[PDB]
């Protein structure tokens, strides 16, 4: 009934950084998953919305194609593999939960986030 | 569009001020708004649904409303514990991208 | 699907003294298929001769 | 081009068209591969086409 993140550190720019958080609690096939990035000293930017099961994905304009996400059901892991890291890509990621079979509405509580710096 | 927000929100303990997000057309007047408060050192927490009811339960000293293309939140009974950062989130539906856009940034003093 | 009342026929008949003439015009323009009809009884001209 | 192989209108059109945004209904995060159109046909378009 909670989500915890994974540990990481500083990486070289222009490389691939693996980020993940687990998922547990209620049933899995009928609850959408949100991920959102937040920069310190500013407002957060919305990252992605994911449908489990078939693993449907959608991405924003500023991150279309330059970021890759994967998902699974039995192991219940949610991966991104960041590439092309700038000084803009130093922020904290959060993985979330949605209403279920709908991407409009209130946001269920996030995790503890993952900080990434270059 | 961009969801302009005031840089800060002045206040003293024991009174009422309003914090507002001003947006463009088809961003606030079209879809609902979401108010968020970021306590330092903690994960952010939901505080309101669409501004007609309370999600689980909060004292009614905080009141949210919409006016045209803007949204407002009046807060009263200010404490030193509630000094935090306030954010607003909305579905944009703009040209070339329709993500969950956020506001700017304000500080409660 | 389309089901309506039938046309004005005559009960049974024979292979002689063709008293019935039926003339129709069929067309279709602008997505609309028009059917026009005319029926004529008691034509006493047996050997063809429209 | 939608008015090239699918539907354009009658040339002397009477009546009118109502359209509105339908992002909430006919869209999914996994994508809808159910609404499909035509890219190739031998000839040109003329009013009714289905
Ligand atoms: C109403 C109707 O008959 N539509 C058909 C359409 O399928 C076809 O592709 C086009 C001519 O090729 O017009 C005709």
């Amino acid at each position: 009934v909670q989500l915890v993140q994974s540990g990481a550190e500083v990486k070289k720019p222009g490389a691939s950084v693996k980020v993940s958080c687990k998922a547990s609690g209620y049933t899995f096939s009928s609850y959408y998953i949100h991920w959102v990035r937040q920069a310190p000293g500013q407002g957060p930017e919305w990252m992605a919305i994911i449908n489990p099961g078939d693993g449907g994905a959608s991405y924003a304009q500023k991150f279309q194609g330059r970021v890759t996400l994967t998902r699974d059901t039995s192991t219940s892991t949610l991966y991104m593999e960041l590439s092309s890291l700038r000084s803009e890509d130093t922020a904290v990621y959060y993985c979330a939960r949605a209403e279920g079979s709908s991407w409009l509405g209130w946001f269920d509580p996030w995790g503890q986030g993952t900080l990434v710096t270059v | 569009s961009v969801l302009t927000q005031p840089p800060s929100a002045s206040g003293t303990p024991g009174q009422r001020v309003t914090i507002s997000c001003s947006g463009s057309s088809s961003n606030i007047g079209s879809n609902y708004v979401y108010w968020y408060q970021q306590l330092p050192g903690t994960a952010p927490k939901l505080l309101i649904y669409r501004n007609n009811q309370r999600p689980s339960g909060v004292p009614d000293r905080f009141s949210g409303s919409r006016s045209g293309t803007s949204a407002s939140l009046a807060i009263s009974g200010l404490r030193s514990e509630d000094e935090a950062d306030y954010y607003c989130a909305a579905w944009d539906d703009g040209l070339s991208g329709s993500g969950w856009v956020f506001g700017g940034g304000t500080k409660l003093t | 699907e389309y089901v309506s009342q039938p046309f004005l026929m005559d009960l049974e008949g024979k292979q002689g003294n063709f008293k019935n003439l039926r003339e129709f015009v069929f067309k279709n323009i602008d997505g609309y298929f028009k059917i026009y009809s005319k029926h004529t009884p008691i034509i006493v001209r047996e050997p063809e001769d429209l | 081009n939608i008015a090239d192989y699918n539907y354009k209108l009658p040339d002397d059109f009477t009546g009118c068209v109502i359209a509105w945004n339908s992002n909430k209904l006919d869209s999914k995060v996994s994508g809808n591969y159910n609404y499909l159109y035509r890219l190739f046909r031998k000839s040109n378009l003329k009013p009714f086409e289905r």
